[PDB]
């Protein structure tokens, strides 16, 4: 049974995940 | 290798405002409590000595 | 085999500061006694620190 | 040559002593993580601390307690029967005597 | 060494990680806008209900904050702290940062910029970990209230100690006072690179670059008399000038030349130096504003420097360049101005570069010759590389007009070199 990706992002707020704003954060570096 | 230490983090135990009380973590294990009927005791004797 | 040296990288920030490695070498061995909470030092020079 | 170690009680370091000075090597899991706010703050203030000492100081234990168990500080005299007797029953430890 | 002096380096360290509630207090008082009392009793949400208002106005201005709404003005970016997590993402946090500022610093005359930024103060504890940035972003503004707020909220760094009277003073930071900060040798270096690191994020505005030429060439004319100095000073303002000419704004080129022209007057270069201050100027010039300003460095640069030598040809490469990037009615009607500037040495050594490469177009010289005014030895030198035009080219009659000026005007000149180089009855016989 996977998750939805609607789920998903509803439990990335409610248990205070910062892996996916990590992942965000070192994405960009010089992007223009 | 999985290595991961304490995180306190600083802030759920210190409050971020000055008008906050300070927050009370807990942990009822018994070993951190070591003298339960002596203690007790004591403040049944201070309560005694209280209300006389 | 893990070492002080690269358990710093791996470890946050706030434990690694902590990690304090001082150097008094003018006195003799130092005896330790931390505070029964983990918030003061106390440092006892074997001649007279 | 080391002259003792001394862990921190609610992080994971030891601090060991050595003839040139500290040094505090960090470990996993030496600490308890969970600490009591109603008997030992790493994070304490002025008027917590000194609230605190006089509470304690109300709350303290004579040496007289000191034993091999704490728990058996509340319990009967050993020397004592462990049933209790009546006044009937001490009439008829008086018909023994 | 003793006790106390380690306590401070664990004490610096430690300088953001709050341990009891007045450390919390002393820490989150920092406020770019509201007062000390405001400041310790508000919540990291109530700055944040702010913060999101001032980047949506933000990114309103510009649309390059739309990435910052979702790295570091995201609802996530609350509980996290740089002081939990470890070195392998707090070096990741500090760039993100930086990249920040650098897009924001030309965006700090409007309170929606304040309030973002008072945000990243309070959460990312900015003012205290990476001051330099924040403080470089900023410098421009000296005079305005905001660097005064700033200099009262932060800790300074060790390279930034002439401004260590200024924190909570009344008065702003004076001009002579941001001279003083910038004489520091290694400073220059870190401005360095925070100027190329502006030049490569592509966000370099008139305010900062004009405060920044304010200071390059003051810091050359204060170390002007120290000849030692600023030898040692010539690989940095040079360097910069090389990444200012490579940017292509029209303002970098024009700032890149205010330097290249008062640093060469106040110091004479060795002529390959000068040589490739030429064609780094000559390479990316196509800004029409920039053209102006480009031709009066190349004329003064020529002029600074002094020597045997000085005035002779250019390189065929950067003589086409200069071909192709400026035309020879360009520069015709450059010299029409009446104000006319000191172009003696480079027009000597255009026009022996222009009799020894094209060989084709003499009508440009009895332009060039009527309309400025020359010395003597620099119409010996090109009357001498004439006669040696003479003898090797098929000699055509305006060869024989370019000589017809050249016994107009101080004919005894013509007929001495002529003496030095042949017969001077047999220049009407080979012209």
């Amino acid at each position: 049974p996977p998750p939805d990706e609607e789920e998903q992002l509803l439990a990335k707020f409610v248990f205070g995940d910062t892996t996916d704003l990590q992942e965000n954060l070192a994405k960009f570096n010089a992007d223009f | 290798m999985k290595i991961k230490t304490i995180k306190r983090s600083a802030d759920d135990y210190v409050p971020v405002k000055s008008t906050q009380e300070s927050q009370m973590p807990r942990n009822l294990n018994p070993e951190l409590h070591p003298f339960e009927r002596a203690r007790e005791y004591t403040k049944a004797l201070n309560a005694t000595k209280l209300e006389r | 085999k893990v070492q002080q040296s690269e358990i710093k990288s791996s470890v946050d920030v706030s434990t690694a500061n902590k990690a304090l490695d001082l150097s008094l070498k003018e006195f003799g061995p130092y005896h330790i006694k931390y505070a029964k909470n983990g918030t003061h030092l106390l440092i006892t020079g074997r001649k007279g620190h | 040559k080391v002259e003792n170690l001394g862990f921190v009680p609610f992080e994971d370091l030891l601090g060991v002593g050595h003839q040139t000075g500290i040094t505090n090597l960090i470990v996993p899991g030496a600490g308890e993580a969970n600490y009591d706010a109603l008997e030992l703050n790493p994070f304490e203030t002025k008027k917590q601390r000194q609230e605190q000492e006089v509470r304690t100081l109300l709350n303290k234990l004579p040496a007289d307690t000191i034993t091999l168990d704490p728990n058996s500080i509340g319990s009967v005299d050993k020397r004592s029967s462990t049933i209790r007797l009546n006044a009937k029953d001490l009439a008829q430890t008086t018909m023994d005597a | 060494s003793s006790l106390s002096d380690q306590l401070a380096q664990v004490a610096s360290n430690n300088a953001t990680v709050a341990l009891d509630r007045k450390r919390r207090q002393k820490l989150h008082s920092a406020s770019l806008i509201y007062n000390s009392k405001t400041a310790a009793t508000q919540d990291y949400d109530f700055i944040f209900e702010n913060a999101s208002k001032a980047l949506e106005e933000l990114s309103q201005i510009e649309p390059k904050f739309a990435i910052f709404s979702r790295t570091l003005f995201s609802e996530s970016s609350i509980s996290l702290d740089r002081n939990v997590q470890t070195k392998e993402e707090i070096k990741d946090l500090d760039n993100a940062i930086n990249a920040y500022l650098l897009l924001a610093s030309s965006k700090w005359y409007l309170a929606p910029t304040l309030h973002a930024t008072e945000w990243l103060v309070r959460r990312f504890q900015i003012h205290v970990k990476n001051t330099e940035m924040l403080l470089l972003s900023t410098l421009n503004y000296y005079q305005t209230p905001v660097f005064k707020r700033i200099l009262s909220i932060i800790k300074l760094p060790p390279l930034f100690n002439c401004l260590s009277n200024f924190v909570r003073s009344e008065k702003p930071p004076t001009a002579l006072t941001m001279i003083k900060l910038f004489n520091d040798m290694d400073f220059l270096k870190l401005y360095t690179s925070y100027l190329d690191q502006c030049i490569k994020h592509n966000a370099t505005y008139t305010n900062q670059l004009l405060f920044t030429t304010c200071c390059f060439i003051n810091v050359v004319a204060f170390n002007s008399n120290n000849d030692e100095k600023l030898n040692q000073l010539v690989p940095i303002l040079l360097e910069i000038s090389a990444k200012l000419l490579a940017s292509k704004s029209k303002d970098c080129q024009i700032a890149a030349h205010t330097i290249l022209v008062v640093f060469a007057t106040a110091l004479p270069l060795k002529k390959t130096i000068i040589l490739a201050a030429m064609e780094t100027i000559l390479s990316n010039l196509d800004a029409k504003e920039a053209k102006h300003s480009a031709l009066l460095t190349i004329c003064k640069l020529f002029q600074t420097l002094k020597g045997q030598g000085n005035v002779d040809q250019l390189p065929s490469k950067i003589f086409k360049l200069f071909d192709s990037k400026f035309d020879t009615v360009s520069i015709l009607t450059f010299l029409d101005k009446e104000d006319k500037p000191v172009c003696d040495k480079f027009i000597t050594s255009y026009t022996r570069s222009i009799a020894r490469y094209d060989r084709s177009k003499l009508n440009i010289i009895l332009s060039l010759l009527k309309k400025i005014r020359l010395e003597r030895y620099e119409v010996r030198l090109i009357i001498t590389d004439l006669i040696y035009l003479s003898e090797i080219l098929e000699d055509k009659s305006q060869l024989v007009e370019l000589f017809e000026y050249f016994i107009s005007i101080n004919e005894d000149l013509v007929l001495k070199c002529l003496k030095s180089l042949g017969l001077t009855g047999x220049x009407x016989x080979x012209x």
